[PDB]
């Protein structure tokens, strides 16, 4: 699909048998999702941009579907404003930008 | 308001 | 031009008359650069970003040319952790998401 820049470039993404409404992002490299009680073993991450730094926590290898597009990487969860996702999943599912 | 996420 | 994400989406863009790097950003609304001079009258405005929000000075209708495109818009000046293009002005080049 084409997603234009008009508002937010909102889509649906199912991560942790949830369905999520998340930002595609290529301004990050990072996956980053708002609070989600997910299993599995993770690590501690500092993560930053405008505003300073956030306490995350790194869950490796995890399915994540966007628009029906298959992907599967690194997510880290924390107190973000946004679900955001990042060039590491953006590249999985071959988006690029257009212009 | 204005939101802006880029990540270092 | 068609661009990949697997590596950081930098772009060369002339303002104030002088050359920079900056980040094409889909995840930000607005486009906010360093600390720099620009001409004109600014206004005092405050954003948000992952970490939390800043205080920016708000210049309108100013000229910026990205890649070859040229624009005229918004733009934000302050303590962001790095030159970025965002919406508004990559509305105004054309452009778009796509996979």
């Amino acid at each position: 699909p084409q997603i234009t820049l008009w508002k937010r470039p909102l889509v649906t993404i199912r991560i942790g048998g949830q369905l999520k409404e998340a930002l595609l992002n290529t301004g990050a490299d990072d996956t980053v999702l708002e609070e989600m009680n997910l299993p599995g073993k993770w690590k501690p991450k500092m993560i930053g941009g405008i505003g300073g730094f956030i306490k995350v926590r790194q869950y490796d290898q995890i399915p994540v579907e966007i628009c029906g597009h298959k992907a599967i990487g690194t997510v880290l969860v924390g107190p973000t404003p946004a679900n955001i996702i990042g060039r590491n999943l953006l590249t999985q599912i071959g988006c690029t930008l257009n212009f | 308001v204005s939101q802006n996420y880029p990540i270092v």
